[PDB]
């Protein structure tokens, strides 16, 4: 079987501005097979009410999902996405970097 | 490889509340099979249908019926506890796929006449009689019409055929499309049915020609209970015949 | 709602002409098919043709559909009528997943062209018994209408077309009988209006 | 200004965990509008765009019945392929299906597609002519012969040229406000020193619909195909998309570089420069 | 709107 590791992107829906409401997104794509665990993190802690898109896939048959939650960012609050997949030995954590 | 849908039984008289199953099968590896019931005078009401193996869906009138679809060949109709208002003409249909292409056919089985009754005491086979041509028609037209009459039967589960010199005939025949009630005011009225066979006067005038009107009556089976004195009204043939007669 | 409507309960037309059988429907379905079926007097059911809701007018042999989608009207037209077309015709709607809705059908009688009518009432005697006879009204042309018995001890069938194929000869007939004392062929069909030159043998 | 309707099916066996899971999603262009998930409590096709919520209860019932039938065939198909490839009931396997149609701006059929995959790889596909099949390997050739024998190709073609086009038309009308929009990308460029000799230039495209887009770098007007990173177009979650392209440049040469943005919403292509 | 499930057994 062909196993493909997820590509992970963590970003905001809108340009980030402290104190104003936004959405934090974790987009995982290019992975196969379809089982995957995704969590959004606020200062290392799992965020509770997180939603995700319905499973679909791309032309090459690899899957993609969007996980997302409402949040208001500040200066010192750190956010990240933690992902586990059979292609990965440990949960992989990608931190949110607003200035990229 | 002749395409066909088979229903068994084609005729059934049964007592209220006795579980029964009507089988439907096709050997064309069709995905789609459907059951319908047709009450007299009306269209087909869908009961259950099956888009493929292990897929079933309710039609408009599923109550009192169940189906199953364990394999492509078979789609049985199950009546757990038959009641009088399930008396109807039942059709099983099939097609290769649930929405056929323009050139693909929807196949129908021959129909199952089901009659659910409180008891079988009113079932009566027909009496049959053949009425010979009148000399006046022969004189006037040089043709001779024979008439067959089946009378006194219940229910109207009958097929009438003509046999001339041992061979079934359809040329020159017309049979009533439905039997008529002998007592139209009674719900269990017996029935009567008439048929005509017309031949040339010269054919009627050959005494070597043999005419037989045959009525197949579909009645009780060997394993139906019967306690009345009169003969058990089983499935049976009743015939009457005539010979040609020189002028 | 979900209703298919065939408003003409019955229709008659001469052999060799064309007939149009109407069908109107109501449905909230916006993708569907329309099926036309032919039910013979034997009660055998036969599929004729289906019309797709996205397709041009369906046509096959002597059958064609006049699909008028905005009007939800799907009349079937049969050309070059043959006697074999006499049957009950059903209009039905189906969805994209095997469900269907039937109208209650339209009975079509194709009337043969009787070229040498010879209306007559004959008496026929039982091949066995002496009591029993039957009266036969025959050779009338297709304009004549046989009326139902209005007397419950007299039995009268509908008219019936037989076709003597080898001779290319068609004829209509109806049968009447009774067990009552004064039943006679002269009176049998008195509840119908029959040609006034109907032959009654002397 | 063509448009598309596409359905994406995913069926996964779970040896050790009951029946398979069956999922399907439907899209018009890059907007999803329906979903089915056999794990969910509904057991029904469900709406995922406001302009499909119009559809009455019979649409939902009919879509659910076609999904239920599709899933039963996928269940059987997982067993058949297991046998074809001498796999075991202990393994988890995946069948994926995509089909759909494209229409021109007048609403008229341009092309149709149907393609099937097993464990993430092509299995069988309907060819462009919608009349013949391409089988990816010897097992799929068994399927090809079966499908020819029952004229599956015409069965798909009638849907793709017919019902698919008709539904796509209806949905575009009913959702005309949102489906007929083109949102051009809002663009900008960031600059991040790596070294004292190197810096990352990143060219950003935001808020654009539909997703199709091209972001290219040039060096002195010559296409830069050399250290040009490029991420996967991603959803904003509000119905728009985002993408960026980055290059590493020698510190001091930032102005030799241009970023070119091509999108449907752009009268002519954008050229961006760090200045 | 979905295609009709049919003619697609492997």
């Amino acid at each position: 079987m062909i196993q493909r590791t997820p590509k992970i992107q963590v970003y905001s829906r809108h340009p980030a501005e402290n104190g104003k409401s936004n959405f934090l997104n974790c987009y995982v794509s290019g992975f196969h097979p379809s089982d995957i665990e995704v969590d959004l993190l606020k200062n290392g802690e799992r965020i509770e009410k997180v939603e995700h898109s319905d499973l679909s896939f791309s032309k090459d048959w690899s899957f993609y999902l969007l996980y997302y939650t409402e949040f208001t960012p500040t200066e010192k609050d750190e956010y990240a996405c933690r992902v586990n997949h059979v292609t990965l030995s440990q949960p992989k954590i990608v931190k949110w970097d607003r200035d990229m | 490889m002749e395409a066909q849908v088979t229903q068994n039984p084609r005729y059934l008289i049964t007592v209220t509340g006795k579980k029964l199953t009507v089988t439907c099968s096709q050997n064309m590896n069709h995905e789609y099979m459907s059951w319908y019931r047709q009450d007299p005078g009306l269209g087909l009401r869908q009961i259950y249908y099956s888009m493929n193996v292990e897929v079933t869906d309710k039609g408009d009138v599923p109550e009192g019926y169940k189906v199953s679809r364990k394999e492509k060949r078979n789609f049985p109709l199950i009546l757990e506890s038959p009641s009088p208002n399930q008396t109807s003409l039942y059709f099983c249909a099939s097609s290769l796929v649930s929405t056929p292409l323009p050139k693909e056919t929807q196949y129908f089985g021959p129909g199952t006449r089901l009659l659910v009754l409180e008891d079988l005491k009113n079932v009566f086979p027909p009496e049959v009689a053949v009425f010979e041509p009148s000399e006046a028609e022969i004189s006037h037209t040089q043709k001779a019409t024979l008439v067959c009459l089946a009378t006194g039967f219940y229910p109207d589960h009958v097929e009438l055929s003509w046999w001339v010199n041992g061979k079934e005939v359809h040329s020159g025949v017309c049979t009533d499309p439905q039997p008529l009630k002998e007592q139209p005011a009674l719900n269990d009225s017996r029935y009567a049915l008439s048929s005509r066979l017309r031949v040339s006067a010269t054919f009627w005038q050959n005494p070597r020609n043999h005419f037989r009107c045959q009525v197949q009556f579909y009645g009780l089976s060997e394993n139906d209970e019967w306690t009345q004195d009169r003969a058990k009204p089983v499935t049976q043939i009743v015939s009457a015949e005539a010979w040609g007669r020189a002028d | 709602a979900q209703k298919v409507t065939q408003a003409q309960s019955s229709v008659s037309m001469p052999v060799r002409k064309a007939v149009t059988l109407n069908c109107l429907y109501e449905t909230s379905w916006w993708s569907y098919y329309i099926f036309w079926y032919k039910q013979l007097p034997s009660k055998e059911m036969i599929f004729l043709i289906r019309q797709g809701s996205d397709e041009q007018n369906a046509k096959s042999g002597r059958y064609s559909v006049n699909f008028k989608k905005a009007a939800k009207s799907v009349a079937l037209t049969i050309s070059a009528l043959q006697l074999e077309d006499s049957a009950k015709y059903f209009c039905a709607l189906g969805d994209t997943a095997g469900k269907s809705t039937f109208g209650d059908g339209t009975t079509l009688t194709v009337k043969p062209n009787i070229q040498n009518p010879d209306p007559a009432v004959y008496q026929l005697r039982d091949s066995k018994s002496s009591d029993k006879s039957v009266c036969l009204f025959t050779d009338f042309d297709s304009q004549t209408n046989v009326s139902q018995s209005k007397d419950s001890d007299v039995y009268i069938t509908d008219k019936c077309v037989l076709d003597m194929r080898s001779m290319d000869f068609k004829s209509n007939s109806a049968v009447a009988w009774s067990n009552k004392s004064d039943f006679a062929c002269a009176n049998a069909f008195n509840n119908s209006i029959i040609p006034e030159d109907t032959f009654f043998p002397s | 200004g063509s448009h598309s309707m596409r359905y994406f099916f995913t069926s996964v066996s779970r040896p050790g965990r009951g029946e398979p899971r069956f999922i399907a999603v439907g899209y018009v262009d890059d907007t999803q509008f329906v979903r089915f998930d056999s794990d969910a409590a509904s057991q029904k096709m469900e709406p995922r765009a406001p302009w499909i919520e119009q559809e009455g209860p019979e649409y939902w019932d009919q879509e659910t019945r076609n999904m239920k039938a599709h899933s039963q065939t996928d269940r059987a198909n997982l067993g058949t392929l297991r046998g074809y490839y001498n796999q075991s009931e202990d393994g988890s396997h995946t069948i994926q299906i995509m089909y759909g149609c494209d229409v021109g701006p007048d609403g008229r059929f341009l092309r149709g597609y149907r393609q099937d995959a097993y464990d993430g790889k092509d299995y069988i596909a309907l060819n462009e002519d919608l009349r013949s099949w391409t089988a990816a390997d010897m097992a799929a050739q068994i399927t090809k012969r079966k499908w020819e024998a029952v004229h599956a190709a015409e069965q798909r073609r009638v849907y793709l040229e017919g019902r698919c086009v008709d539904g796509l038309r209806r949905y575009l009308e009913n959702g005309k406000e949102t489906l007929q929009r083109t949102d051009p990308p809002k663009t900008h460029m960031t600059h991040h020193p790596i070294s004292d000799h190197e810096a990352t230039l990143r060219c950003w495209a935001l808020g654009f619909y539909p997703a199709e887009i091209t972001l290219t770098w040039q060096r002195d007007g010559e296409d830069q195909t050399q250290d040009t990173e490029l991420v996967e177009t991603r959803p904003a979650g509000d119905g728009t998309f985002q993408k960026w392209a980055a290059v590493v440049v020698p510190s001091g040469e930032e102005q030799r570089y241009t970023c070119h943005v091509q999108h449907e919403g752009l009268p002519k292509p954008l050229t961006l420069r760090w200045e | 709107i979905l295609d009709t499930a049919g003619k697609e057994e492997y």
